[PDB]
């Protein structure tokens, strides 16, 4: 997250950290959508271009965390993965269309002040909140700055970062990329005009794009960070997987394996 | 399970407290 | 160059290859504007972001080449550089504004069927040809395909590539990037709903963007590849250093450091 | 002619000079409107 701020304690209790077992490296972000289900971006698990092809054992999850370094005893929770589900029509060869994935935890996780699932949108909320201009919130541990030059070492956040980004108009961003933006995705980010800066970076992929419904005060996951570009050499807006648009699939998977 | 209570943060919505920037989200709804 | 084609012998006789002296590696593209002056992209010589800071003695230039593999008997010429000149207001930290540099050869190169200088536009030529929709030509030894994944090996063209690209409207260009595009630059490229594909890559930086004047049928160098995004993960259009916009600096240098 | 051969810049020996048109220069000419 570029130009964000430190997340307050328990500000994003659905925040999940995807890890590689060995070597233990933080890979992506993800979100808790129930005691046993975790939502993330498919290309975080499967992306041949970056030699990524992970199986349930290669990965490990960490929930409740707030500091990337310090171990938070009796606050954070580790969890192994039972099964990985990558959307069948996930197109990584072209535009990362349907860049979504579900991961069933081996054992359910206990909720607390630091761990709580986020709601998935329903037709009324998606139609009501998913509009241009409206702002959503993105969170994650990706770099604090540019990562297109050399070295990966610098720029790593010590504590969970957070930033609010406005939803971009479909045509406005289709014109910002030579990439085919499908209906299963939406863009978000400030136009260089607007003073307010802030953006998601690659290391934030799979993390949640949430919005707080003013109708019932509940936080909803409208998207998944599919392609943040705050840390790239260029990139006008970020690409997100339209969650509601793929809910039918999300339910099918859940309503069958747990 | 957890859906019945999804989207409600223990240290915020449950304690009737707001976070430092959620206000900014609400305001974006009002052009 | 991505989706281009092989250039014909003598098709771009003003084409110049910029090499690192040691280790010897091809760095950028460049163009011959005189028998002693070579035009290229400033970030080709100086770009801290990528460990690049060369001086006259770190470089070497080859002129008149068509094939990168075979040595071209009695055709190609190899030359050292006496001095290099990077535009004083060159901005590399933000948007490559004024991405242009001149390189003076140690000795004059001899023109031939395969080595000939390209023209520099005047106010009229620029105003007449630099218009959206009008196409220009780009040539270079950049990669032939995607270079955002691993390995640099595959994808290197054996012969000089060429591609014709349409100039893009400024507002349209700004819609595709978050970089502050200045009036000292322009864009070119096809729309993705293309019936025509083809774009310049990072490896083509410094190479020329030429247009043939329909009035006196001479080739003019309207721009310099500053940022080609054809091989990048994304990038709707390329950025070219507006040559006419920077002619005063060009002539100033030439006039002051040349006979 | 500033060193170069300004008087003759832009005219390729193997094309404009031999009155030969290259494979794709016409595509450029057609774009003028
Ligand atoms: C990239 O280009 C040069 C690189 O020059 C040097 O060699 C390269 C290979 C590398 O080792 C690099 O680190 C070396 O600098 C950069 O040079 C300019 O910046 C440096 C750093 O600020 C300048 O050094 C200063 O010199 C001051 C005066 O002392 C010097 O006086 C003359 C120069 O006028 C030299 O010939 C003397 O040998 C002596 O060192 C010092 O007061 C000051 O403390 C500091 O040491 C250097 O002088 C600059 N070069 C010139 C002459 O312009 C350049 O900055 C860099 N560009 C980038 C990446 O931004
Ligand atoms: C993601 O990996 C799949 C499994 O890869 C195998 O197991 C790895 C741990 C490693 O040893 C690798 O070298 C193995 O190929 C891969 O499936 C392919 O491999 C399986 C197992 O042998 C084979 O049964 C299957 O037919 C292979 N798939 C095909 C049809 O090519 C899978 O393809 C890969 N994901 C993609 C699509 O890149």
């Amino acid at each position: 997250i570029v130009e964000g701020s430190d997340a307050e304690i328990g500000m994003s209790p659905w925040q999940v950290m995807l890890f590689r077992k060995s070597p233990q490296e933080l890979l992506c972000g993800a979100s808790l959508i129930s005691d046993r289900w975790v939502l993330t971006a498919a290309h975080c698990l499967l992306y041949p271009p970056w030699d990524k092809n992970f199986t349930e054992n290669d990965l490990l999850v960490r929930i409740g965390k707030h500091s990337r370094t310090r171990y938070e005893r009796n606050i954070e929770k580790i969890s192994m993965l039972e099964k990985i589900y990558i959307h069948p029509r996930y197109n990584w060869r072209e535009n990362l269309d349907r860049d979504i994935a579900l991961m069933k935890l081996k054992k359910p996780v206990a909720f607390s002040d630091y761990i709580h699932p986020v709601c998935l949108p329903d037709r009324e909320t998606a139609a009501s909140l998913l509009q241009a201009g409206y702002k959503g919130r993105v969170t994650g541990w990706g770099n604090l700055k540019e990562t297109w030059t050399a070295n990966v070492g610098k720029g790593q956040p010590s504590v969970l970062q957070v930033v609010n980004l406005p939803i971009v108009e479909r045509p406005v961003c289709k014109d910002s990329t030579r990439i085919r933006i499908t209906d299963n995705m939406f863009c978000a980010g400030y136009k260089p005009d607007e003073g307010k800066r802030g953006d998601a970076c690659e290391g934030d992929s799979g993390g949640p794009f949430v919005m707080k419904s003013p109708f019932n005060n509940r936080w909803y996951q409208m998207g998944i960070v599919s392609w943040g570009k705050g840390c790239d050499r260029d990139g006008k807006y970020g690409f997100y997987t339209h969650v509601f648009r793929l809910k039918k699939w999300i339910q099918k998977v859940i309503d069958q394996f747990g | 399970s957890g859906e019945a209570d999804c989207g409600l943060r223990p240290l915020f919505e449950k304690k009737s407290l707001e976070d430092k920037t959620e206000r900014e989200l609400l305001e974006s709804y009002i052009d």
